């Protein structure tokens, strides 16, 4: 999971 | 906004609907490109393809469960390319590359027609 | 194999699953939640879901247009996760967290389900 | 396009  | 992202969601999700499709579940058309078949969802086609959406958004041709290519198609062309919508991966080689060329300019997926006449340029 | 692969075809195919869902082309289903209903495509659904992926692979409901989710199931967390199903991108704030994490148990969507365990896990 |  990442920051877009 | 303020969302997270899972990187590999889209990746998953096609290599999921690839799965359906080897398995045959709720495919809901049949592409037929000379004496060959292919079955395959057409949302996937419609997704992948600037010919696929302006069939399956015609009022008719949505409901139509076979559609016929034009008889100058290569079903080896046909095949690379219908692999490369499911999967991200073009087998692309310099016995098929004319065939995948052609196809893709008739099918209208403008990255595969861009990646075929760069490969060509490069062996002239 | 010898393939090339095109990076942002995942992605981009995600994307035009959207666009159709969002012009309401070629939905094949209504998900039922309490008062609420939401329009998808089969195929998306089970690609993102355990659950879906269940209910559409059995015999009799794959030909089902409507499906009652479980009363428990709260509209606004269905309506994230159908966003996230699409997106990659899931909307998840405190205020929704717990309604999140019990709609991801039971459509059976592990990684959703681990980043609101992690997410929850911080805060205590 | 990459060499997967
Ligand atoms: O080279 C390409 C690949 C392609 C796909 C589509 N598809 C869609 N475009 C916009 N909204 C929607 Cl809803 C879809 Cl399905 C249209 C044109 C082209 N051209
Ligand atoms: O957390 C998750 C996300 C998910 C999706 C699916 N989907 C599929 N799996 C295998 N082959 C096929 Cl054909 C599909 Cl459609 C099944 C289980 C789970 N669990
Ligand atoms: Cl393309
Ligand atoms: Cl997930």
């Amino acid at each position: 999971w990442v920051i877009p | 906004d303020s969302c997270i992202q899972f990187t590999r969601h889209a990746s998953d999700v096609l290599l999921n609907l690839n799965r359906l499709r080897s398995r045959d579940i709720l495919t809901d058309v049949v592409i037929v490109v000379s004496r060959e078949q292919f079955r395959a969802h057409k949302t996937v086609l419609m997704a992948c393809s600037g010919l696929f959406y302006s069939i399956f958004t015609d009022q008719l041709k949505c409901n139509l469960s076979v559609i016929n290519l034009d008889p100058e198609i290569n079903p080896e062309g046909f095949c690379i390319l219908l692999d490369f919508m499911y999967t991200s991966r073009l087998n692309l080689r310099e016995g098929n590359i004319m065939a995948v060329m052609a196809t893709a300019m008739y099918l209208q997926m403008e990255h595969v027609v861009d990646t075929c006449r760069k490969f060509i340029k490069a062996s002239e």
